[PDB]
């Protein structure tokens, strides 16, 4: 029967004391989110007693300006000596009670303290997530050949950027069509409603998916679920539909699109054309991308496939005249990344074309990492004490789509990672727990990576 | 005196090098899977001890998490700290 | 009065960085679990099957083609595994 | 103008095209070089598959842009 | 490996008991400072990412934060609850 800190409960029996606490919590957290790194170190991570930086957690006092460390028990002494039992951890904004010797993590008002002014209304209008729906885990039944659709939809539904978009009511608020049987984004929001909440009021939780199938049939019957199709083609199809619904909902020389697709998934390639003699130049072309398609033959690791993507090539069928040496040359071409996306989507080219006009699937295992560093693929280097260096730019793997079968027939499954590190396998109606060690052995076709650390 | 440690740390922060060290350490530990191992270790200790009390859970997690740091990460990061230290101390 | 060296001070800097990070990670874990346990007194883990057969509720794959869907467009019950085929013949006109 | 196609192996080839050339025409040129029929080709630029009946200019494909060629992996 | 004696005088020249400072001294600057991330460096984001990029730091740190509407059952981001109508 989990308890609550009685020391903060006592304080909260007085309304102005409660408001004072929340106001200070909001201020400390605001400071932590709006302070440059050196300032944050020097003014929130410096112990007032020993003056060390990062002597374990540093706590910002709730009642005064003092900061105190954990490792040398220096906040603990401030609490005993001044009687201030509450401090905020400057790494995470969490509130510690030094009497309980525990954080206060289970008071909803404190956790969502930015809404303190409206809390009464928040509780009357809303409830916490139901246990069974909290992670949005639910299967999408096979409605014919719908694995290429459902595998993609599970990756969308477990994508934190799409999640946040849908739950923030951005589409709902501005949609000019408002029918889930016509509007793809409405159908998607309905799926999110069904999986995380409850539609008013066994085949369970398929309503949104059926709407989606209905939208798809009207726009492109080949991709609507009757026949076997390519998950990558369906992925590109759905993100284009989200973009198209944004443009429709606009009330109105502005080149970058501001929709959820184009602010999440879009990066740019830099393609350079360089003289093999002068090696100086170059004629650079910038091409947008929403994903990268990688070759895999004769390779065993994802980094090898990215290395191949980024490798210089000498072109033999390109007409090229160098201006620095004034002569015809076979130009050197290279692709690198000009701009990275928040979510990087990778397609492994698991197919080859044979001389008899048939195609064949490439089933070879390609090792892919839990965290992907893209620094070696970025075209432009920063200064470093000589050519320069790109800093670590690390993504977290959150989704995989795999195919079992041959080029013309098979089955798709999705694997998604949620908070805490648990992976789930989405095989049409069946949602199951799977270990990371086993997920990492899958034959990956599509990989979804979210930005995690940028140095 | 022990003002030295705090002094040295202040210089590291003002110089920009504390950030480089802190950021590179975090990146290394993240990529080698240590961050997630420590989360798993923490969940396990909470289950074994039937407790979410931070002080008691930390007492078992922290020592172990420190041992879990790869030799590679420890010596690479130490090497980097020592280079930045050899910049601004006389020995 | 123990001797201070680049090696010793460096070890102390690394220890400061590592214990802070550990403490951050642990605080995030314990607060989250405290919330989940308070929020959901009867909280149960998602089922894990070493055999790879049972879902997160400990259930087997339901028998399709045993399930049906009521088509909102025409009012007929349709076998769930044939809904896409049905919609091709039902949504047109 | 010249544009590029990064083929199935990753080898890049060059096409001579007009901004007004249709996707069908482009796929025919790729077939001449790579031997893949047009109905088997998926040509990707800027996150979209290029559709028959449209032109290169419809997709803002310019001089020295690179198109990405893939096939289809069907599943149910 | 050898014994340290002091801190170089030139470092002190331009760098350098209970403290008197206050964490609340940061509010003035913080009010004027754009949103910062702990481990997504601002200058590197300008160089390597789009200027309009959406960014969620550590998106899997904790489970999805939301509440459910009592009237219609919609899952709502905490920043969307006040304005939400039927
Ligand atoms: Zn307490
Ligand atoms: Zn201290
Ligand atoms: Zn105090
Ligand atoms: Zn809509
Ligand atoms: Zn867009
Ligand atoms: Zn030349
Ligand atoms: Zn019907
Ligand atoms: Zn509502």
């Amino acid at each position: 029967a989990m308890s609550i800190c009685p020391h903060i409960q006592q304080v909260f029996q007085n309304e102005k004391s409660k408001d004072g606490v929340l106001k200070t919590c909001n201020a400390a957290r605001y400071i932590l989110n709006h302070s440059v790194p050196k300032e944050k170190f020097l003014n929130t991570m410096k112990c007032g007693t020993c003056h060390e930086i990062n002597s374990g957690a540093t706590f910002m006092c709730l009642q005064c300006g003092f900061c105190g460390c954990w490792n040398h028990s220096h906040f603990l002494s401030h609490s005993k000596q001044i009687g201030h039992i509450f401090g905020i951890n400057s790494n995470n904004g969490l509130l510690f009670c030094f009497k309980c010797e525990d954080y206060i993590g289970n008071i909803d008002l404190i956790n969502d303290a930015i809404l303190a002014k409206y809390w009464d209304d928040v509780c009357t209008k809303t409830m916490v997530p139901s246990m069974e729906r909290r992670d949005g885990l639910s299967g999408l039944i096979n409605m014919g050949s719908t694995c290429f659709m459902s595998s993609i939809l599970q990756c969308l539904i477990h994508n934190p950027y799409f999640i946040r978009h849908s739950m923030s009511q951005i589409h709902s608020n501005n949609c000019k069509v408002r029918s889930p049987d016509k509007c793809f984004s409405c159908a998607l929001d309905k799926i999110v409603h069904e999986l995380y909440g409850a539609l008013n009021t066994s085949t369970n939780r398929q309503t949104g998916f059926i709407y989606l199938l209905t939208c798809a049939w009207k726009i492109n019957q080949n991709l609507a679920g009757y026949s076997q199709q390519d998950a990558h083609e369906f992925w590109q199809f759905i993100i284009n539909q989200i973009h198209q619904s944004y443009v429709l909902d606009l009330p109105n020389n502005n080149k970058q699109c501001e929709c959820i697709v184009h602010t999440v998934f879009e990066g740019s390639l830099e393609s350079s054309i360089v003289c093999p003699g002068c090696q100086n130049n170059s004629k650079t072309t910038i091409d947008p991308f929403l994903d990268l398609s990688l070759d895999i033959k004769d390779k065993k690791k994802l980094y090898e496939c990215l290395d191949s993507f980024h490798k210089k090539e000498q072109l033999k069928d390109f007409n090229y005249h160098c201006g620095e040496c004034n002569s015809t040359q076979d130009a050197i071409k290279q692709l690198g990344i000009h701009k990275l996306p928040s979510v990087l989507v990778l397609q492994l080219k698991r197919f080859e074309h044979l001389l008899n006009g048939s195609n064949r699937k490439l089933d070879d295992f390609i090792e892919f990492p839990t965290y992907l560093n893209m620094k070696n693929y970025c075209s432009t280097k920063e200064k470093d004490k000589e050519n320069g260096k790109v800093p670590d730019i690390i993504y977290e793997l959150i989704g995989i789509v795999s195919h079992k079968g041959t080029v013309n027939e098979g089955h798709y499954i999705a694997f998604c990672k949620i908070s805490g590190g648990q992976w789930f396998k989405f095989n049409d109606s069946m949602v199951s727990s799977i270990s990371q060690e086993e997920v990492l052995k899958e034959q990956a076709y599509l990989l979804f990576y979210t930005i995690r650390q940028v140095n | 005196t022990a003002q030295l440690k705090s002094q040295i740390q202040q210089y590291l922060v003002e110089s920009g090098n504390y950030e480089l060290i802190s950021n590179e350490l975090k990146a290394r530990l993240l990529q080698e899977g240590w961050v997630d191992k420590v989360k798993d270790l923490t969940k396990s200790e909470m289950n074994i001890n039937e407790s979410t009390n931070f002080t008691q859970i930390l007492s078992t997690v922290e020592p172990k998490a420190l041992e879990m740091v790869s030799d590679s990460t420890r010596e690479t990061v130490l090497k980097q700290i020592r280079e930045f230290l050899e910049e601004i101390v006389d020995t | 009065e123990e001797t201070i060296t680049i090696d010793s001070i460096s070890n102390g800097i690394l220890n400061n960085l590592l214990t802070t990070l550990i403490q951050d990670i642990v605080a995030r874990e314990t607060t989250q679990q405290q919330l989940l346990k308070t929020r959901y007194p009867d909280l149960r883990s998602y089922y894990f099957d070493p055999n790879g057969s049972l879902d997160i509720n400990g259930l087997q794959k339901q028998q399709e083609s045993s399930q049906y869907i009521h088509c909102e467009n025409c009012g007929r019950d349709v076998s769930a595994n044939r809904l896409a085929a049905h919609l091709q013949r039902c949504l047109s006109r | 103008m010249q544009i590029f196609v990064k083929t199935l192996t990753g080898k890049t080839i060059t096409l001579e095209v007009e901004p007004s050339d249709t996707i069908e025409n482009v796929k025919a040129k790729i077939q001449d070089k790579e031997g893949i029929p047009p109905d088997q080709q998926r040509l990707i630029f800027a996150g979209k598959q290029l559709e028959d009946g449209r032109t290169l200019s419809d997709y803002n494909i310019q001089k020295e842009s690179t198109l990405h060629l893939v096939l289809r992996l069907r599943g149910g | 490996d050898a014994e340290i004696k002091g801190i170089k005088p030139k470092v002190i020249e331009e760098y350098s008991g209970p403290s008197n400072d206050s964490w609340k001294s940061l509010m003035s600057s913080a009010k004027d400072t754009p949103l910062q991330y702990d481990h997504m460096n601002r200058e590197s984001l300008k160089k390597y990412f789009n200027p309009n990029a959406q960014l969620i730091e550590d998106p899997l740190d904790k489970p999805i934060q939301y509440r459910v509407c009592e009237k219609c059952g919609k899952p709502l981001a905490l920043t969307a609850i006040v304005d939400h109508l039927e």
